[PDB]
């Protein structure tokens, strides 16, 4: 499992003067993502007579 | 005889459904001949020597030819009392049998 930054977002506007205040803006977001693992398999065989 | 200098050898290493042991060695070819293709003939004779055996034989009277010369074991009459033998079958078929 791993994290992923979505976007940073908008933080702070160019605000005037002379105002006693501000803004939030608005929070980003980061996502939590996870992958598995697969396996991969199989079978041989033989007839032990040849194999001698 | 099957030359033992090989043409090619396909085998098939590594197998779970058949285990790859082999399919056998087959031989196609013909006993066939000419359109007089094949004789039944000379083995008639036995046939027939046997069918007259057996109308004047229905099967009371005692017939009965030896094969060993001493004796079987006890006071018995002998015996061959089989068919097809006593009568000329086996061998006039022996000449067809390998």
């Amino acid at each position: 499992t791993y994290m992923k930054i979505a976007d940073y977002g908008q933080l702070g506007e160019y605000t005037c003067d002379a105002k006693c205040d501000a803004e939030f803006g608005e929070p980003g977001n980061i996502r939590h993502l996870e992958g598995k693992t697969y396996d991969y398999r199989g079978v041989f065989c033989f007839n032990r007579k040849n194999l001698q | 005889f099957f030359p033992y200098g090989s043409p090619d050898r396909f085998q098939t290493w590594g197998d779970c459904h058949t285990c790859d042991v082999e399919s056998q060695l087959m031989a196609t070819y013909v006993t066939g001949r000419r359109c007089e293709n094949s004789v039944p003939a000379g083995i008639i004779i036995g046939i027939l020597k046997l069918i007259a055996w057996n109308i004047n034989n229905p099967g009371d009277e005692v017939m009965s030819v030896r094969n060993t010369l001493n004796a079987n074991a006890q006071g018995l009459i002998g015996g061959t009392n089989n068919g097809a033998v006593i009568s000329g079958a086996q061998d006039e078929w022996f000449r067809y049998r390998r």
